[PDB]
This record gives C-alpha cells, structure tokens and sequence, in this order.
C-alpha cells in the first residue's frame, strides 16, 4: 500500500506542477503586460502626447 | 517578443525624430534661405522702387 499510497502522491504532484505550468506562465503574463503597460504608457505620453 | 514589440516600436520613434529633426530643421532654415534670397533680390527692388 506505501508504493501504491506513493503513486497517488506522483499522480496528485502532476495537479500541483500543471497548475504551477500555467500559474508560472500568468504570473510571468503580468510582469510582461507591467512591462509595456507602462513602459508604453511613458512612452505614449511622450509620442502621442 | 513583448519587449522586442515595445522596443521595435519604440525604435522607430528614436529613428523617426532624429530622421524628422534633421528635416524639421533643415525645413525651418529652409524659410530662412528663401526669405534672406527674396530679401536680396528685393533690395534690389527697393534700391529701384
């Protein structure tokens, strides 16, 4: 039962490391649109500003 | 390729107003060398009149 007990542990670990795929891919999202949502805003202001 | 997109397009501002200062300069001389040719020629007319 330990080794089988252990499978679900690997199973359930997939859960945890497919949310961090897509937890690190959005999280990563918001560091690249603060990037231009700002850098772009700065810049607008002097472009279209 | 976000921040590519931002620097690319950013690039063309830095690219497009030192290419667009060297015309608007040029354009604003532009009126001087008309204007001080025209003044010449129209001493002439001056010196006649």
């Amino acid at each position: 039962q330990a080794k089988e007990n252990e499978k679900k542990l690997k199973s359930m670990e997939a859960e945890m490391i497919q949310l961090q795929e897509e937890l690190a891919a959005a999280e990563r999202a918001k560091r690249q649109a603060q990037q231009e949502r700002d850098e772009l805003a700065d810049e607008i202001a002097n472009s279209s500003g | 390729i976000i921040l590519e997109d931002q620097n690319c397009k950013l690039a063309k501002e830095k690219k497009l107003l030192e290419d667009r200062i060297a015309e608007f300069t040029t354009n604003l001389t532009e009126e001087e060398e008309k204007s001080k040719s025209l003044a010449k020629l129209k001493n002439k007319h001056e010196a006649m009149i």
